[PDB]
RNA sequence: GCUUGACGAUCAUAGAGCGUUGGAACCACCUGAUCCCUUCCCGAACUCAGAAGUGAAACGACGCAUCGCCGAUGGUAGUGUGGGGUCUCCCCAUGUGAGAGUAGGUCAUCGUCAAGC
RNA sequence: UCCUAAAGAGUAACGGAGGAGUACGAAGGUGCGCUCAGACCGGUCGGAAAUCGGUCGCAGAGUAUAAAGGCAAAAGCGCGCUUGACUGCGAGACAGACACGUCGAGCAGGUACGAAAGUAGGUCUUAGUGAUCCGGUGGUUCUGUAUGGAAGGGCCAUCGCUCAACGGAUAAAAGGUACUCCGGGGAUAACAGGCUGAUACCGCCCAAGAGUUCAUAUCGACGGCGGUGUUUGGCACCUCGAUGUCGGCUCAUCACAUCCUGGGGCUGAAGCCGGUCCCAAGGGUAUGGCUGUUCGCCAUUUAAAGUGGUACGCGAGCUGG
RNA sequence: GGGGCUCAAACCACACACCGAAGCUGCGGGUGUCACGUAAGUGACGCGGUAGAGGAGCGUUCUGUAAGCCUGUGAAGGUG
RNA sequence: ACCAAACCGAUGCAAACUCCGAAUACCCAGAAGUGCCGAGCAUGGGAGACACACGGCGGGUGCUAACGUCCGUCGUGAAAAGGGAAACAACCCAGACCGCCAGCUAAGGUCCCAAAGUUGUGGUUAAGUGGUAAACGAUGUGGGAAGGCUUAGACAGCUA
RNA sequence: AAUGGGUCAGCGACUUAUAUUCAGUGGCAAGCUUAACCGUAUAGGGUAGGCGUAGCGAAAGCGAGUCUUAAUAGGGCGUU
């Protein structure tokens, strides 16, 4: 319904393929916390960047 | 005794893939001796060119004997 | 309704290989070239007057599974990303994932159309 | 044209492989006709093999030409017509810095062909090429320096010569400099340093073997694995608004992989001498004849005349062969 | 890296703490942009930087404003 | 007795071999959300650049030598400071608008130099291994599976 | 351990002319603006010229239209 993900690394080396998974989940800099709704299309953004992210549910 | 002297690399290849829009003159794969043949609607020019000849979307299907790969193009 | 025609869907699970046949319809021959012509010389090519003959060869469906052909599952090799190491190479997390090999199907499955029984 | 090239394009090297500077009036279009090569075998001139006659065939053939990719709806030959190897164009694409380049119908001029649906704007595809400016030629409706004309120019078609350093400096292009000059560079060589260690050097591992028997007292072919930075390289990282050679002289300083002296193990070490391997860096460790020499070769010594590093130590210490 | 460390101050696991950046948060500070605000007004996202593009300024000398204004009760200048 | 192409099976290996064949990448269409208020495109004004470096990966070249060199693809430095790697463009963490004698963390660390555990539980290691190294060589020690000889009396030690 | 600088104080390097393009800012506007020169002179006159209002074509030319070809048949450029 509703997961909530933190930005927990940077984004400062990381590829520009999976810093626009973050930027595109909504996410700004480090402890940042979003709320993001659960479709599949989302879920995918937290799948790609799984490594820089924490992820509560 | 010599190496040097490779050619100047032609750009070959299918261009518009399997399932994009066409219009009707547009060169659909670059091919050096018919790889893909020729479907419903497309035209296989002089160098073994396949272009569209009609509208619509193409296909990639597999057909026939001799296993040839063909690119046809349906107006949908 | 089946036999068989007539171009086609699908393309070696459909393919090759080893028996029985069909004569009425169809099909190959056959009898011969006179009237069309076919010949790098020829009626076996093919053009045909044909229907005297013939069902083996010719082909056709219809038999029979050795061989080709498909082929799991599971593993393995590879590999995207992230992190390690003893770093010309591998391992870990995670996503993915063959090729080859491993019981065996089968003498295929379809569609319209017609003369005949 | 293939590879490199990482399963879209593209992609470098004085990287690995080959080709082209054309052919074709049929080797094109079309009409028509028509499908390989292979083994198998029949000897009175060919006998591996031809003429090819017919049996198992299972693209392995052929394509004007390199290689790749393609083919039978042949994308090879025969033969007729004898021309679509058309004229005007051209929707839309592909490639693309630009100039270039590549692919592509319908109406007509009009067409070969087929009796016809239809196929044909060259060849199975990709090389077979060259801008502009000047000239040459044939058209033209255009221009035509007062006017009528011509000349010259323009447009359209086509030729040249030669740009192969092949986006082509000019119609026309070789050298020397140790007599040199300037502007720059450690974007770049020589010396030295640094990285690396093929190469050199020194250890070690298996032990065929010789050592008269006996692999290992000594030595060791075939191969193996390392160390040292010790020189021949390789690199171009520092230095070109300067880091001035080789050798001798003078002075050294460190290393130990020890030349002498000191302590030992083993011996194919009787002894005298040695061989070989450990341990050991305290002190010692020539003089001359030749040559610019380092070295080297020689004469005579000595207990011994060691091997290396130190910008191949040392020229704001010397010399200057 | 040194001192120094041997049931470790080493290595292998696991657990729990802590320290550590200009990161992040707290708190105070312009407008950079943008949206709102009849334009007082807050919000939101930013704000390392060479070549380079853009935008905004300070100060000097001269001319106009200036026959003004200041200045010998003290100019410019110099030093605090 | 020599030999003999081809054929049957077993068995390898190719950048210029392929009956096969991915992951990824790339092209396309449709969708939610996010975008700093835009990202994309088009025309104009002004550029600068057109000697890159190193690191990971994928390769050529070399000796799978070089801080060698040539490509592809990333990240960084160039043009990026701060903390860690003792010191150390290019590695790890992280991207500094200004102030604070506030607090949490990252990489990395917690005995002293030096900020924080002489922290807990369980093992290992005696070499200062840690804190440089290869073939190969050794009753160094820890753990684990198995085997043969095993009181009808084994392996090294006594009186036919 | 690459260059330059012993130090101080002065000086020392994107200017000017004429053509032009783009932006901003203005005046006029289907028009706009003058150059030499005249001028009791930064006024006023002077609209020769320049650009704009129409293009296409090598050109004659035709014009909201040519070229081409025997072809008003087929595309490029322009167009309230």
């Amino acid at each position: 319904a509703t997961v909530k993900v933190t930005l927990v690394k940077s984004l400062n080396g990381r590829l520009a393929n999976h810093k626009a998974c973050v930027k595109g989940l909504g996410l700004r800099r480090i402890n940042h916390t979003v709320e993001v709704q659960d479709t599949p299309e989302n879920r995918g953004m937290i799948n790609k960047a799984y490594y820089l992210l924490r992820v509560e549910g | 005794t010599r190496n040097g002297r490779d050619s100047e690399s032609k750009r070959l290849g299918v261009k518009l893939f399997g399932g994009q829009a066409v219009k009707a003159g547009n060169i659909l794969v670059r091919l050096r001796g018919t790889k893909f043949h020729a479907g419903y609607g497309v035209g296989l020019g002089k160098d073994h060119t396949l272009f569209a000849k009609v509208d619509g979307v193409v296909k990639f299907e597999t057909k026939g004997a001799f296993g040839r790969k063909y690119v046809s193009i349906v107006a949908a």
